[PDB]
RNA sequence: CGGGGCGGACUGUCCCCAGUGCGCCCCGGGCGGGUCGCGCCG
RNA sequence: CUCAACCUAUUCUCAAACUUUAAAUGGGUAAGAAGCCCGGCUCGCUGGCGUGGAGCCGGGCGUGGAAUGCGAGUGCCUAG
RNA sequence: GACCCCAGAAAAGGUGUUGGUUGAUAUAGACAGCAGGACGGUGGCCAUGGAAGUCGGAAUCCGCUAAGGAGUGUGUAACA
RNA sequence: GAGCAGAAGGGCAAAAGCUCGCUUGAUCUUGAUUUUCAGUACGAAUACAGACCGUGAAAGCGGGGCCUCACGAUCCUUCU
RNA sequence: GUCUACGGCCAUACCACCCUGAACGCGCCCGAUCUCGUCUGAUCUCGGAAGCUAAGCAGGGUCGGGCCUGGUUAGUACUUGGAUGGGAGACCGCCUGGGAAUACCGGGUGCUGUAGGCUU
């Protein structure tokens, strides 16, 4: 009738056979959850990037 | 005795303070939280604010933002520097309150070198204005007001200091409603009686009143008002050419350091030896007395 | 009617005291903990004899009124009955349950059926004070209660003068110091710190 | 069995401490969060809005968006085998920045200088820490004063 | 030599008409205070019920008003008066302000009305020194120190030396 | 372990009675660290 | 004069659902090239301001910025 | 009696023996044995049917002394 | 040491409690996130953004109750 | 050497009582015509300037309470890991590392930012 309730024996085992990996990093997370006023903003100083490139280039040469 | 004595050492022990200017009774931090703090998406853009503090004989008036080193005030303007031009007595009334916040925005505005924009409103008239920012030029300067513990009632001289502000040029959020010219029961601003006592026309009125009901009564009240000769006629003209003055030279010229000999009107803490002597002495005494007997 | 002491002899559970959790507790067997001379001076009576359990284990409320009882009447028989003080040191704060036999091991949470002293190795149990001449018949006296007990126990006569905390050997010279003043049974510690009026109390 | 609640067995991990009750001092306001620095999650119970969830106290993550009264922190959350980096929002009250890394940036900045100096000067210089070395060989003088004899003490029965 | 800062002076007189119930009577005793003080007065409601008293919570029960100034001064001229400048020793409190009643008002300087009942009233006053309003004052409020406070004594000196009172030792 | 000369401050010994501290300078004694340090010994 | 209550200073003994203080073991994060430092450009966001923030474009820095060990990353199907 | 788990024992006792702690007596004669004395006020007071050193309640002294308790126990109705 | 509707715990003093005044942010919307978690749903919650409003001199604060509970798929019905 | 306005940390800053406070200042203080609130010009709001440091406030004091920080308690309590250690058990000792809290005894009694005054 009656069985085991609940046990987490032998779960850190099973846990560590394939290791316990921290999450994979990497360069330019995604910008998702980001405060939207914020975003619509960058997208537009991202658009506009293409002008002033002349003024980039000649201050670069 | 026969009661519990409620400040007994575990009421010390458990006894928590508050903080010093609250137990000094001189900030609201209830109100300093929701009026100096900044938004986090705003990071180091500086929030100003106008102090304006009205004391017995004074009128303070600061432009301030908060650090957490401290607040920095900018820009400050009383009312004891008045006396420089026109207006020498009633100070920390109405009229000396608009001076002062007019002289505090006409102060900053030249420090920042904003004057030939931001003008503000040159004829005093008590209908409400509001500077707006000029387009090609740097933004009209914001600041939000800190009464502080004062009861905001319609009158309260801060918005004096408020308005005087706003008629120097600087942006501060505000409604009529608790300028002098407000009737509470219309619901409406009169605009006139606001100039009126823009102007002091309320402290003529009442030395005028007085000469007519109580002479030794108009003297006793007025006393410095028949020195400095200064009179209900001239008052109004006194408060303009205060204005205008202040309009032309708000630069503020700090007296020059005084010499002055080190000396000291505090008594210094005793050191440990001397406590300890004195005990020991005291003791002493209170041997050789009971030798005495 | 009791459980066998053997049943509640070891300090299996956690502390349970009597609280608002724990209600209807029956009144323990001892109520009594000073006995003799209570009301006897310091100075009266300098020499003090402990009980000290070498075990960590729970005394009955039962067994710690037994050996007061016995103590007492052995201490009055030798010493009179104005001739002593004792105070029994453990006071019968842990309940004890019983799981009284819906049926079997379901719900088995017990209901209070006693109070227990719980004691720790080295803990004092009992303590008799009295005169000089009377350290046999206090450690004959503690010796005999002794027998009502579960466990080990060791009877040590303290190097402290009476039920105080300061050894005997330099109490009598601290009280002339006006280190310790009395006060009824025990004396009170007078630090050299505090206001200088009360300094002026003494030594006038 | 146990409860599912989202402040249970907070009883102590969100209390206040001892004497430290009443107004929040205003410099916790005034820090400036920006993208990208660690912060450590702490969450005080005096303010209830934004308050973390009791797996995020005492651990520590990024800040990846800054609001008004919030951030958003980048927190890794062990849950069984895996471990997953966590998005939450919470208030500034319950976060302060994390000196790990204003250290490190200390270290860098010192290295970096060093560096750049130690090349101009010539010689080189150790820019690496290293584990505590065994220690040197060194002399130990007596100044005529013979070591102080020790003796373990009889047993006597304190009370 | 004493500064003229320490002067005793009345702060409040502070009179008071506790009625049984609400009502017409309790409407009789604001009438009184009015005629009395030209000033309206402001009713006090019950904090619990009690049966034996037979009143509710929240039930209009007294009638209260403080009166300040001359008006005080000259109000607690007429009451004692009525008293013939006689005090008990212990209607002056420890805080340095006494007090007294009176059962009958028609003689305080009313004309009886018959619509008008014969209401007595109570009087406290409160004695206070310059400054004491730092207690009240909204900023920077504070404590009023030991040696400018009032004690029982300087209270009864100060009733003697102004309205020449005997202080019966009773 | 301490000595000389000037400003405060304490004591129920108050007749220039007694005692404690601070800032400047003049000395005396002992201990530790660097010093082209300087010599001697190993 | 005595016994209570009450107050004051002490005294014996305690707490899983008490606590000022408070370990050991433990949990998180960091220990760089996606970094550091220079210039510049974009923005409709923010704004006293050449402000703030973010993004972007060039340039220069290698003593590879604790120890130890090990080759890693990633997908699909999947039994018991 | 005889080896982790482990397969049997407690409180309490011992003039069995072995170590140890603390105290005391003794060539001014200990200890143990054998051998002498162990008195007088006084059959102390109150309890009583009799309580005499010995059923009890308090007292607990004095002289002669080398020394003796106004009593350690047996015993008597109480003495002896 | 009170109160904050209730169980308890946390929190709170010119507060979050009490009394007034004005109100309907207990409204209309899209997403992200947290909690249980399989990182599914529901419920509850947090931070935003866009409207329209309330209040306050204003800074601001408010899209229910100081926080931790107070609740409900497919199919069908009903209303907008 | 100090104060005022606004503050940061939030008692080394608090609490009780006593003493001193020059100059500005801050206050107490004087009044209710206007503004504005009250049962009450007490508070609040407003218009002042005869008086006063009595109070707040500042500084100092107290074998002061508290608080802060040390010593002691004490390598004690507790504790990571180890043993075919002891013991009938309860528990205890050792090895390997870490390591408290009272009582008790000392020392200390606000630091400081911005702006503006006074102090020969
Ligand atoms: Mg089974
Ligand atoms: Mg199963
Ligand atoms: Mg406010
Ligand atoms: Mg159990
Ligand atoms: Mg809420
Ligand atoms: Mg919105
Ligand atoms: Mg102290
Ligand atoms: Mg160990």
């Amino acid at each position: 009738a009656k069985s085991k309730n609940h046990t987490t024996h032998n779960q850190s085992r099973k846990w560590h056979r394939n290791g316990i990996k921290k999450p994979r990093s990497q360069r330019y997370e995604s910008l998702k959850g980001v405060d939207p006023k914020f975003l619509r903003n960058m997208r537009f100083a991202k658009k506009h990037n293409k002008k002033g490139l002349k003024k980039m280039q000649a201050n670069n040469a | 005795g026969f009661v519990k004595v409620v400040k007994n050492k575990a009421y010390f022990k458990r006894y928590q303070v508050k903080f010093r200017r609250r137990r000094e009774g001189k900030t609201d931090y209830y109100a300093r939280k929701r009026l100096v703090i900044q938004d986090k998406n705003k990071y180091n853009t500086p929030k100003y604010r106008m102090i304006v503090r009205v004391t017995n004989r004074d009128i303070i008036c600061q432009i301030a933002y908060a650090r957490i080193e401290g607040d920095m005030i900018v820009c400050a303007a009383y009312a004891h520097e008045l006396p420089k031009y026109g207006v020498k007595v009633g100070l920390t009334n109405y009229a000396a309150a608009y001076c002062t916040g007019l002289l505090l925005a006409r102060r900053l505005l030249n420090r920042f070198g904003m004057d030939k924009i931001y003008e503000g409103q040159v004829e005093v008239t008590g209908d409400e204005y509001n500077v707006e920012s000029i387009d090609g030029q740097p933004g009209a300067f914001t600041c939000y007001l800190d009464a502080g513990l004062a009861r905001t009632t319609t009158g309260n001289k801060v918005f004096g200091a408020l308005k005087g502000a706003v008629d120097g040029g600087l942006s501060i959020p505000h409604s009529t409603k608790r300028f002098p010219g407000y009737d509470s029961e219309s619901k409406e601003f009169n605009a006139e009686v606001h100039r009126k006592h823009i102007m002091g026309q309320n402290v003529a009125d009442y030395m005028r009143y007085l000469m007519e009901e109580d002479e030794d009564a108009y003297k006793k009240q007025f006393s410095q008002y028949i020195k400095n000769s200064v009179t209900p006629d001239m008052m109004e003209e006194m408060y303009k050419k205060a204005h205008a003055a202040i309009r032309e030279n708000p630069v503020y010229e700090k007296k020059p350091k005084k010499e002055v000999k080190k000396k000291r009107w505090n008594r210094p803490k005793m050191s440990l030896a001397q406590k300890k002597d004195r005990v020991a002495q005291k003791k002493a005494s209170f041997l050789r007395a009971q030798e005495r007997a | 009617g009791r459980r066998p002491a053997r049943c509640y002899r070891y300090c299996k559970n956690k502390p349970y005291p009597k609280s608002r959790f724990c209600r209807g507790v029956p009144d323990a067997k001892i109520r009594i903990f000073d006995l003799g001379r209570k009301k006897a001076k310091v100075d009266e009576f300098p020499l003090g004899g402990h009980m000290v359990s070498d075990e960590y284990e729970q005394l009955s409320s039962e067994a710690l009124e037994a050996a007061r009882i016995c103590a007492n009447k052995y201490m009055v028989k030798s010493c009179g009955r104005d001739g002593f003080h004792m105070r029994v040191r453990l006071h019968p704060f842990h309940v004890i349950r019983i799981n009284k036999m819906q049926t079997g091991m379901r719900g088995a949470f017990g209901k209070p059926q006693g109070t227990v002293a719980r004691v720790h190795i080295g803990q004092v149990i009992m303590s008799i004070r009295t005169k000089l001449q009377n350290e046999e018949h206090v450690i004959e006296a503690l010796r005999r209660a002794k027998f009502k007990f579960p466990g080990r126990q060791k009877i040590h006569i303290s190097k402290k003068w009476g039920f105080t905390k300061f050894n005997a050997d330099e109490f009598e010279d601290m009280v002339a110091k006006k280190c310790l003043i009395p006060d009824g049974c025990g004396v009170k510690y007078v630090p050299s710190h505090g206001p200088l009026d009360k300094w002026r109390v003494l030594h006038s | 069995t146990n409860t599912k609640g989202k402040r249970r067995g907070t009883r102590y991990m969100f209390s206040r401490p001892f004497r430290k009750h009443g107004v929040v001092p205003l410099a916790t306001y005034m820090r400036i969060y920006k993208k990208g620095d660690i912060v450590d999650i702490k969450g005080m119970g005096t303010v209830q809005k934004g308050m973390p969830h009791k797996c995020y106290h005492g651990k520590t993550g990024r800040v990846y968006n800054v609001t008004q009264h919030a951030v958003g922190i980048v927190v890794n959350k062990q849950v069984k085998g895996k471990i997953l980096a966590k998005r939450i929002n919470v208030r500034i009250e319950h976060i302060k920045h994390s000196k790990s890394r204003d250290s490190f940036l200390k270290r860098v900045k010192e290295n970096d200088q060093k560096k750049k100096e130690a090349k101009e000067k010539g010689t080189w210089v150790q820019l690496k820490r290293q584990p505590a070395p065994p220690r040197e060989a060194h002399f130990v003088r007596t100044n005529g004063k013979e070591p102080e004899l020790l003796e373990p003490i009889p047993y006597e029965f304190m009370a | 030599k004493e500064n003229p800062m320490r002067e005793l002076r009345i702060r409040k007189l502070c009179l008071n008409i506790c009625v049984g119930e609400s009502g017409d009577r309790l409407t009789r005793a604001a009438k009184v205070l009015e005629q009395l003080t030209g000033q309206t007065p402001v009713f006090s409601k019950a904090r619990y019920t009690v049966r034996s008293f037979g009143i509710r919570r929240n039930e209009k029960i007294a009638v209260h008003c403080t009166v300040r100034g001359a008006k005080a001064e000259e109000i607690l001229e007429k009451g004692l008066k009525v008293r013939e400048y006689e005090l008990r020793k212990n209607n002056f409190s420890d805080t340095g302000n006494f007090g007294f009643g009176i059962q009958e008002h028609i003689d305080l300087g009313i004309k009886y009305d018959p619509s008008i009942g014969i209401y007595g009233l109570d009087f406290y006053v409160v004695l206070g020194r310059p400054g004491f309003s730092i207690a009240d004052k909204k900023r920077r409020t504070g404590c009023i120190g030991a040696k400018h406070r009032i004690s029982k004594e300087e209270a009864m000196r100060w009733f003697q030396q102004k309205y020449d009172g005997i202080i019966l030792p009773g």
